[PDB]
RNA sequence: AAACUCCAGUUGACACAAAAUAGACUACGAAAGUGGCUUUAACAUAUCUGAACACACAAUAGCUAAGACCCAAACUGGGAUUAGAUACCCCACUAUGCUUAGCCCUAAACCUCAACAGUUAAAUCAACAAAACUGCUCGCCAGAACACUACGAGCCACAGCUUAAAACUCAAA
């Protein structure tokens, strides 16, 4: 309200290309965190609830980010047989 | 040059133009993209109110008013009453996630006006009223 | 409901009788034309009237539709219209206990008191053998409760194939009301 | 079936088959190559490589055949043709020599610009979506347009407000009517759109 | 990098209260979930909504429409054909970085060991 | 549907309310709790355990008195749903949530895992959960239900809290 207007979550438009310029922004405002926020804040989520949802994602995001550590890992034995019919 | 998505900082010395006019001048199309409703405002750079229609405007009811071909029509009538006040470009401040938050910008476009910009104004309250409580369903 | 809004550029019907914002009346004409009317004049198309064959429809201004809109509202605050009557149904048995007969006799107290049409349908009870002149005895405790507020819109009937009866109850009308409170009167000077 | 998965449909064109080796593409060298190691089934005792041959018609008249009397479906078939040819004959006739030149005679070319008349562009289907089914605008198969255009123009004549007329003059007035633009098997193509119009706001109701 | 999960869980030892707690055992299984199907949504309403606006402004009558209409229709057709060629290629495996079976019989080889042999 | 229509949108001015992101951090505090900024004061114990006979604290709700009031919101009223709907769904609004000054002293106050010291070898170990143990100390427990009850006693508590039984009943829990 007391900050300069056009500057945040300002995106502009290439070409006429208005797809892309709302989709980047999109991009951004979801890369931010800003719709899940803004999501989140259409009911009350009482404390208890905020802070179970949290616990879920953390503990979410390490199983994530350590299944996909083991399949990069894992990838390059993807390839084909070595030893077939042994 | 290479294209920048950053606007153009005002008093600073731009060579982007539009029809001989500068960021600073291009006219405004307010998006209110509510959840039951799609209200658009067209202004100039001053301030002065040249076109406004929602879907409650364009004969929608109840429902109906919350969905996308509903906001794309009260696109069309804002660009439409725009248009003919001499408004070409404008910039998309677009607030709420409704389902009429991008279709109200298809009606603007397929309605004569060329969009140069867009702005999510979405109020976010930094720590603010606490809302409604949650529904049991 | 019906609201008094702008009807929008789309009309349901292609023949449409239109009139004027001064309310002079500018005859029949397709849909198309009404359009180009709106666009002409920069005004907005209400619907006035629905239930004649030709649809009624008149333009006006946006300040227009809401002085009407305002005159509308004041009509029904002052003048408030009676809702149309909701009927409340109760399915009850033959062996129903006295609790639970009280406590739905007290609903059924409630509901004459809004002015509600109680419709009241007696089965026979599980496992039980009972008569139609039992099972009808119910309405009359049930009514007897209710001296001089209610009374029987409908008297019992079998259905269901004579298994159920089935009764409609009614709050008094204030003829009624004021017949009751005589002879309520004279009895009094009697005794 | 009586015929293994084996057994592949045949194929009646002359064309298909005069044509010069030459013309022929790799791919279709290899298709002709491959059908001479193939099982193909009997040809149907409906067609035939007559030059006289129209699938369209054909198809018409097994939409109106009941209980498998094709010999009287035929029958109605070709007696609608030319009840089309006769009138246009009365009406080319009896018009001046400048009217003359738009008055169709052809009854398989009014026969078949008068479907393609009433195909409806837009369909309504029905559309389960949070555990309600909504109808809902959508578009409609090419296959699907061609046999409701049918099944309404057959539909319209054996329905009860005709009274003794019969079906080759009924189905011969109705042609002609959706020939141009007119009549109640139009009328139900509009309200079909009509319908689906009504419905527009309902269309995301779709997921394909 | 990894959220750390030192001090993290309720443990004989960790004098802090728990910052996680998880309602399953944080251990890798041997497999990855199955690929979920992305939520349906209508498609060409665009073409379809320019069409029903021509015949809301010319009664309803084809003979106006003919550009409209053919534009609806080659919609659906290219639309269409999009369904064979997304589930084709969902099938191959053309845009997805694996296939789960694919990705499964490769985490077979490599079961995680959360006991002592 | 009801509700509002001195309503809605843009712009400007404008809190005694609440404190995006950071936080994928894992810190502070005895616990309860504590995540906007600044400053001041300030976070016991140079053995350990230890008060249910004391002392000081103790989320939320609640009480008394004087204030503030955006928003939320028991209750209540209205709309809808239903066989009914004292609910779930929608709207309005109050106590209350806030401040100050006193009370009340309860939570699944649970990380249901006591404090201090030590070990990872032997028998590793009912099951599950968060691997199994040792020394030492205090607290607590002894079939279910009756019973977060009765009585007594104490308490700013008067429909309260703390401590807390028995008879009858069962062969299970
Ligand atoms: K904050
Ligand atoms: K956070
Ligand atoms: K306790
Ligand atoms: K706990
Ligand atoms: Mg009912
Ligand atoms: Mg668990
Ligand atoms: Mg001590
Ligand atoms: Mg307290
Ligand atoms: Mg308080
Ligand atoms: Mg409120
Ligand atoms: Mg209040
Ligand atoms: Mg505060
Ligand atoms: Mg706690
Ligand atoms: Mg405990
Ligand atoms: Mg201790
Ligand atoms: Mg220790
Ligand atoms: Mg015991
Ligand atoms: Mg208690
Ligand atoms: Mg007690
Ligand atoms: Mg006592």
């Amino acid at each position: 309200a007391k900050h300069l207007k056009f500057i945040a979550r300002t995106v502009m438009v290439q070409e006429g290309n208005v797809e892309s310029a709302y989709r980047t922004l999109n991009r951004i405002l979801t890369m931010d965190g800003l719709i899940e926020d803004i999501k989140h804040r259409r009911y009350y989520e009482k404390p208890c609830r905020r802070r179970q949802r949290e616990s879920y994602e953390r503990c979410r995001r390490i199983y994530n980010m350590e299944m996909a550590r083991k399949i990069n890992f894992l990838m390059r034995k993807n390839r084909a047989d070595p030893w077939q019919g042994c | 040059t290479k294209f920048s998505i950053y606007p153009p900082i005002p008093g600073e010395e731009s060579s982007l133009r539009w029809a001989g006019k500068k960021f600073e001048e291009i006219p405004i199309a307010h998006i209110k993209a509510s959840h039951n409703n799609t209200q658009i405002q067209v202004v100039s750079a001053s301030n002065e109110p040249l076109a406004f229609a929602s879907c409650g405007t364009e004969g929608f009811r109840n429902a109906k008013k919350g969905t996308g071909i509903a906001a794309q029509t009260a696109g069309i009538a804002a660009a439409a009453r725009a248009k003919q006040k001499g408004v070409i470009h404008i910039r998309v401040v677009v607030k709420g996630l409704g389902p009429g938050r991008l279709s109200a910008m298809h009606g603007l476009i397929m309605g004569g006006l060329e969009v140069i910009s867009i702005t999510d104004n979405t109020p976010i309250p930094h720590x603010g009223c606490r809302p409604r409580k949650a529904r049991k369903l | 409901k019906t609201a008094f809004s702008n009807v929008g550029r789309k009309i349901s019907q292609r023949v449409i009788h239109l009139f004027d914002e001064k309310g002079n009346d500018l005859g029949n004409m397709h849909r198309a034309n009404v359009i180009r009317l709106m666009d002409e004049r920069d005004l907005r198309l209400v619907q006035r009237n629905t239930s004649t064959e030709p649809a009624e429809y008149q333009l006006m201004t946006g300040l227009q539709i809401l002085q009407e809109r305002q005159r509308l509202r004041e009509m029904e605050k002052a003048n408030p219209k009676t809702g149309p009557t909701l009927r409340k149904e109760l399915i009850l048995s033959s062996n129903i206990g006295q609790h639970d007969l009280d406590t739905k006799t007290k609903q059924i107290q409630q509901w004459i008191k809004k002015k509600h049409l109680v419709q009241i349908t007696i089965k026979k009870g599980k496992n039980v053998d009972v008569s139609e002149n039992e099972m009808e005895e119910i309405f009359h405790q049930i009514l007897q409760t209710m001296p001089g507020i209610a009374t029987f819109s409908s008297r019992p009937q079998a259905v269901q194939g004579g298994k159920a009866l089935m009764c409609v109850l009614r709050a008094l009308s204030k003829n009624e009301e004021k017949a009751y409170k005589e002879t309520q009167e004279t009895q009094e000077r009697d005794t | 079936s009586r015929y293994s998965p084996e057994f592949k449909d045949p194929l009646i064109d002359k064309e298909y088959y005069r044509k010069p080796v030459e013309e022929l593409t790799e791919e279709e060298k290899y298709v002709r190559e491959l059908k001479k190691t193939q099982l193909i089934k009997a040809a149907p005792a409906g067609k035939t490589s007559s030059v006289f041959e129209d699938p369209v018609i054909s198809k018409f008249t097994n939409m109106m055949m009941i209980g498998g009397n094709k010999v009287l479906a035929r029958s109605l078939m070709i007696q609608t043709l030319e009840a089309v040819k006769r009138k246009q004959f009365e009406k080319y006739h009896a018009a001046s020599a400048e009217e003359q030149a738009t008055i169709e005679r052809n009854p398989y070319t009014i026969f078949h610009q008068a479907l393609k008349n009433c195909e409806p562009m837009i369909g309504l289907v029905p559309i389960l979506k949070g555990g309600r089914f909504y109808q809902v605008p959508v578009p409609l198969p090419d296959r699907r347009r061609r046999f409701l255009a049918m099944k309404w123009m057959i539909t319209e004549c054996r329905d009860k407000k005709h009274q003794r007329t019969l079906m080759p003059e009924k189905l011969s007035h109705k042609l002609l009517e959706a020939f141009h633009n007119q009549g109640p098997v139009i009328k139900r193509k509009h309200d079909l759109h009509k319908m689906a119009e009504a419905n527009r706001a309902l269309a995301h109701y779709r997921w394909w | 990098a990894t959220p750390s999960l030192r001090g993290r869980l309720a443990r004989f030892g960790n004098p802090r209260k728990p910052v996680l707690k998880p309602n399953k055992p944080l251990i890798l299984a041997n497999r990855v979930g199955e690929r979920r199907r992305e939520k349906g949504e209508a498609t060409c309403i665009t073409e379809m909504s320019v069409m029903m606006a021509c015949w809301k402004q010319n009664e309803f009558r084809d003979d106006a429409c003919r550009k409209e209409i053919q534009g609806f229709l080659d919609c659906a057709a290219r639309a269409q054909e999009a369904r064979k060629m997304r589930s084709i290629q969902e099938t191959l495996g053309e845009s997805g970085s694996l296939l789960p079976n694919k990705l499964n019989k490769l985490l077979q080889r490599f079961p995680n060991k959360p006991y002592l042999s």
